[PDB]
């Protein structure tokens, strides 16, 4: 899964945010982006094959399931200590 | 049957019965003295208060008038009875000639083309100006942006532009002014008129004196012909004075509407402001739109926020650089931060596309060598580095060119420069074919026999 | 010639390295300008933050 | 008209609009500032006959008013580029 | 396990992320801001957690803390402060890092109080 | 005396006056951060002997009496420039 | 009878509520018993509903909640005139030295507007200081506002002592000091030393020290201005010396905070440029008299371009730079010729003559600088016979800068002198061009004018 820009999904949340008079944080951004994100990109795993089974209720045995995230974020001028990056 | 209840500088809220509150967008109207006033309904807030932007001058306006409601949005006439005439945000004749014998009115306020509309297209456009079709060439149907800070060159380059492309070209065109020069929105009428190319023009003038409500709906109105030419299968092409003053006419109600500020103040729906403009430019499976906008950079600032999203929405851009611009090289085109999506060698074929990374790659390395050389000077480089320096200060001064807009400026005859001359040129000082003529030979030449005309005389 | 070659390089080089020094303090005031600037739009940006905040 | 340090007449709106709790832009300008300047300078201009004409009410035929202007401006440091100039 | 008079370890993955949660409820909770955005009861929290790693006469803990320093900027109030709560300070750098010469600690920010 | 990281001292105060609702100054510190030190530092003094016999009643006379101040600050990266440093 | 009572207490800020018909007008003058003394809060803003805003003149703990409130019906007055001379007083005009009551003929408001445009002179005139560096280099206007630019170690107010003496003796002006946010060390040993120069007697003092509220430190500055503007009325010729500027920003800044306005680019008070306009516009040469202000500067990051560097620059007519490299010379005063500057310094104002004697005592200053350049990296041998000529020149004219004040006498052990503006007009024109080129250098140095160094050569 390739997620294309997820600054502007902070973009858009920021708004979201601000329309909705939440207390803004750093650089205008609501202090739970953090959370957003990590539980966005937290997803991304392998599983091992226990847990395949369960969830298929033993119709796929021995198989182990995996999802591979590639976000991609734009830096304003190489600047890294930007709050999103 | 609406009161007014309060006028804070643009922003004018307006009390109606609650069975009767008026929609978003609906246009609303007050007699404000011996005139009439239009206010666009921006927010329903409770207990049917509305609260609007006044398009035009608030002053004057108390509390307690009575405000009719108008039942639909801000309508403006389209179709052939707008060319050759300049008309306002409210789609008013603002030429001293008659009313516009409209058919037809459109809302300003429509939804862009959908996903299985939108049409490809890789037909290379070709202008007189050798860096930006060399740098950053674009395709019919494509847009364009001219990005720069104050006093660069944007104007100019976009009048070359009209000059060259909008008259080879045929169909319609639509000229938006939004926030600029009455001055200049003046003198390209007349010029307009003494060529008679007035009557395919459609010009839409919203400039700076006007109250910001005018300068925030100007734009929507421009587009608005230009989607109606549109959609009529014609292929059409549109010049956007600044695009910059509509987001800035934003951030001046922003605060007024209620709204917590963004960033650098921004208003929050910055991004989603610009973007439902900037999705209707769009061509059509049905018909083409070519767009070329200026981008005003504030304090030059190309990392604040208003540059840095209008930067997504384009497909060629071309920056404008200040330094460059006080050398006196004109057209003060940065070839390291101009792009295109165009500049890929399926459509424009492998010669052309090394010669830009050619280039490219020799004024990076100029970059490179530039802190070098402000310190220890130049003695201390490499042969071969001096070689690069050589090549690359050559080819920044063939970058220039006179333009026939700038005939007033230098005193000397503009310049149509045809692309094979401007690959065949470079591609020859690269290779080194002309390492022994003088820097001053390459400056404000158009084409590369003119550079050695120029080199025989020094 | 040897010895006068000699005292050319001696005299090349103090000419070169004055232009140094020059250009140097130069780009020091350059530096030192662009540095004011980032720091008072530091302060004044953060504590737009601050107070925006409070609300 | 010789208008004489517009960036004082820039620092005494700014005065007026901090004292009225409005959100500070760049620097911390109002967002207004070029609306501000704009609407001023705005008004010099070369106005053709026919205006003339219509404003006096035809008493005044064939002569086009004008009205020339010169800002002046303070840079700090010789820098062209802040906000203001 | 120390009031029973054990010796023992303590490994922490990174203090960071507390100062951070922290960070995310306070505005929340109705405090106003200050510094670069950290809530105001930055060093009191701090503090009142890291009080409780010592080694007292009944047992002794040894802990190892991992510190995020954000964009390595050690003048970052939550790296700055928690800098007085250790004795052994080690400071591992993207400057030396980008040689690839792991461990990549800089022996001129590192330090100890048993040196 | 010496007072160990008035820096401390000052972050204890911008802590109170946060949470007490009092309107923040540069880098959140309040208004009066400067008469915090100020008020505690001037109070570190040489004082005469006419003071020390009008304190004491008169039983002692001959001496004067001093109070020396060693207070402590630490600097980020040398910048000096900070408020409170 | 009071008629207010304090509703809050925040910190420094008191607010009072009176009855809707009495609500004091800004800037007056309200007073509370805080147990055993009277503590005096200065009106800042008038809210709604007859509560009114205060900032406390003095300590704010131990104030109650219900306390009964006095509305002086005046701003804060201050007792002007002959009596204040020699005295050190507090921002509220109460003598701060030990030496009884102030023997006042009247009180005037701190609180005033500047002068009117038809009250302002219609002439340009140069307050002659007497010294010669000051007075060919950087002239003072009167009604000018003066710019120390000087650290420590420099001779700062040994000069300031010098000009307090030379304007009450040899004009007959007076001096106002005003102290914003003195160090109490250094403002006991100011007045000790004032007294044993015998200057003590020919200035006032009112002193504003560090630990006081900030409402204290903003306000003495006004307080010691309004004393200037009574000597002004007289018809005298006044000096007013500011010993901070800065802190008087910053003690702005800091009763804004605690105001709670919205702050302005790099954090100071919105209203930063018109509080020092309020400040600086009534320091002006009336037609009835003058107030010339001498005000040291501080830059807050050696930045130039700071908002308080930038404003303050605005308002200063001269600048004067002391350095430490030339006090390392033995020479006294102290003051750069090249880096001190005064826009006086054009022919239209101080006459062809003046402008050309200092643009070519400027010329050979900066020639010599560079021909030290020289004399380093290659040596006198470099030096051609009319470079030589410029050096030896140079040396006599720096050290003609030196003087002799009357209020250093303990130090170099020679009685002062004071030099007319033509004297020393004429002895650096005279070195310029050529006579008393044969003198030794050491004949100039603290010598006076030039026919005392000529009178100097015939026995060194
Ligand atoms: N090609 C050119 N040749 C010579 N001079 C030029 C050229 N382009 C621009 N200039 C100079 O730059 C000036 C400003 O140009 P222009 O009006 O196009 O700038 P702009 O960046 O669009 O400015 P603004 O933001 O103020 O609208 C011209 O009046 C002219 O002096
Ligand atoms: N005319 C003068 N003759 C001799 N010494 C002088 C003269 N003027 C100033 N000084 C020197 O000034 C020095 C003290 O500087 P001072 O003004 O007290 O510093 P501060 O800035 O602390 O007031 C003394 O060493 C004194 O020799
Ligand atoms: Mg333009």
């Amino acid at each position: 899964i390739i997620y294309d820009d997820l600054s502007k999904q902070a973009v858009a949340y920021r708004q979201i945010s601000l329309l909705l008079r939440r207390p803004p944080g750093r650089e205008a951004f609501p202090g739970d982006v953090f959370y957003l994100h990590s539980r966005l990109l937290e997803r991304a795993a392998r599983v091992n094959a226990e847990y395949v089974e369960a969830f298929t209720k033993g119709e796929v045995k021995g198989k182990t399931g995996s999802l591979t995230a590639l976000p991609i974020i734009e830096t304003q001028a190489g600047d890294v200590s930007a709050f999103v990056p | 049957t609406g009161k007014i209840v309060q006028v804070i500088g643009a922003v004018v809220d307006v009390e109606f019965p609650q069975d009767a509150v008026p929609r978003v967008y609906d246009a609303l109207e007050v007699q404000n003295g011996n005139e009439r006033l239009v206010l666009e309904v921006q927010q329903q807030l409770g207990g049917g208060i509305v609260r609007t932007i006044a398009m035009g001058s608030s002053d004057g306006l108390r509390r307690g008038l009575d405000v009719k409601d108008l039942e639909h949005p801000i309508e403006v006439p389209v179709g052939k009875a707008t060319l050759g005439r300049i008309m306002n945000v409210l789609g008013e004749p603002v030429d001293m000639k008659g009313e516009i014998g409209e058919e037809e009115r459109w809302a300003i306020h429509r939804a862009a083309p959908s996903y299985e509309e939108l049409s490809n297209s890789q037909e290379l456009l070709e202008t007189g100006i050798k860096v930006i079709d060399l740098m950053a060439p674009f395709a019919k149907g494509g847009k364009v942006g001219l990005f720069g800070g104050a006093g660069v060159g944007k104007t100019v380059n976009m009048m070359e532009l009209i000059r060259n492309i909008a008259i080879e070209h045929s169909g319609y065109s639509v000229f938006a002014g939004v926030g600029e020069r009455t001055r200049e929105g003046n003198d390209f009428y007349h010029e307009m008129t003494d060529s008679n190319v007035i009557d395919k023009v459609s010009l839409v003038y919203g400039q700076m004196n006007e109250p910001p409500g005018n300068r925030l709906r100007v734009a929507l109105t421009g587009l608005t012909m230009a989607e109606k030419f549109r959609d009529e299968g014609r292929d059409v092409l549109l010049f956007v004075d600044n695009i910059y003053r509509y987001t800035l006419a934003g951030t001046e109600v922003s605060a007024l509407l209620g709204r917590m500020p963004s960033a650098v103040g921004y208003q929050p729906t910055l991004a989603e402001e610009m973007g439902v403009l900037q999705e209707r430019i769009t061509s059509t499976k049905t018909g083409s739109i070519t767009s070329v906008q200026a981008v005003y950079v504030p304090a030059d600032d190309l990392t604040d926020p208003s540059p840095a999203t209008t930067f997504a929405h384009l497909d060629a851009t071309v920056v404008l650089s200040r330094q460059i611009a006080s050398l006196g090289i004109y057209p003060a085109v940065d070839p390291l931060d101009s792009t295109s999506r165009q500049l890929d060698p399926l459509v424009v074929g492998q010669e052309h596309y090394d010669t830009a990374r050619g280039v490219q790659s020799i004024l990076q390395r100029y970059q490179e060598l530039k802190d070098i050389i402000a310190i220890l000077g130049m003695d201390e480089l490499s042969e071969e580095d001096k070689l690069v320096v050589a090549r690359a200060r050559k080819i920044q001064r063939f970058l220039s060119q006179p333009f026939f807009v700038a005939e007033v400026f230098t005193g000397s005859p503009g310049k149509y420069v045809s692309l094979k001359d401007t690959i065949r040129g470079f591609k020859g000082i690269m290779e080194g074919e002309y390492d022994h003529l003088p820097e001053q030979a390459f400056y404000m030449v158009g084409s590369i026999e003119e550079a050695v005309e120029k080199a025989k005389k020094l | 010639g040897v010895v006068e070659n000699l005292a050319s390089e001696q005299a090349a080089r103090m000419v070169a390295m004055k232009a140094a020094t020059d250009n140097g303090g130069s780009l020091i005031k350059e530096l030192q300008l662009v540095y004011n600037k980032a720091r008072q739009a530091s302060i004044t940006q953060e504590l737009t933050e601050i107070v925006s905040g409070a609300a």
